[PDB]
């Protein structure tokens, strides 16, 4: 296995925006909510996100 | 689409109990006819039969 | 009976996807309808609901005990029935 590589550096990038559903959606009354194992609207947008 | 409601607004020749409720009846009844919002012209097929519906839906 | 559901029908319909506001009033009431009626309206009232359904989309899950219930008891092999059913 002569190709050998690595990687070496990760990016993360979060369109989260807490708080406001965009126009396109329509969610139910319990609706689906963790993220990341953790519940958006249990604290302030900014600690959350 | 105001032919009609010119009719039903200038008659005021009334001379009876009768005839003033035929006057609310027509005037209120045309009112659903024609409306710009589509909910409440769908029941004006309703209230042609049923009165007490109408009366509700006028203000 | 018809016209009452003829023009609830047609309100959801002109709405889109803003009708889920009035599902908990009307939905508890038309269900109690369909088990106390006549057998000229039943296979009208089916249809019906199955328009609401078609428009309601996912918002109907609270409902879908009852309705399978509705659906269970009226299953006879009369013809007429079953084909409204299966459309259903």
């Amino acid at each position: 296995m002569k190709d050998r590589m690595k990687t070496v550096s990760v990016a993360l990038v979060l369109c989260l925006n807490v708080g406001v559903d965009p126009p396109d959606v329509v969610k139910t009354t319990p609706c689906a909510r963790l993220e990341c194992w953790i519940d958006p609207l249990s604290m302030g947008p900014q600690k959350a996100l | 689409s105001t032919i009609n409601l010119q009719k039903a607004w200038g008659a005021a020749r009334r001379v009876s109990k009768d005839d003033w409720l035929e006057w609310l009846r027509r005037l209120s009844l045309e009112l659903l006819k024609d409306s710009s919002s589509p909910s409440l012209r769908s029941c004006w097929a309703l209230a042609q039969a049923y009165n007490p519906m109408a009366r509700d839906l006028f203000n | 009976h018809t016209m009452v559901v003829q023009a609830i029908t047609f309100i959801f319909k002109s709405l889109g996807l803003k009708c889920v506001q009035f599902l908990p009033q009307v939905m508890p009431t038309f269900l109690n309808v369909i088990r106390v009626c006549d057998g000229a309206i039943r296979e009208f009232l089916f249809q019906q609901l199955g328009m609401l359904v078609s428009f309601v989309k996912s918002h109907i899950r609270p409902y879908m005990d009852e309705i399978v219930t509705l659906m269970r008891e009226f299953w006879v092999m009369n013809t007429s029935i079953q084909s409204t059913i299966i459309l259903l």
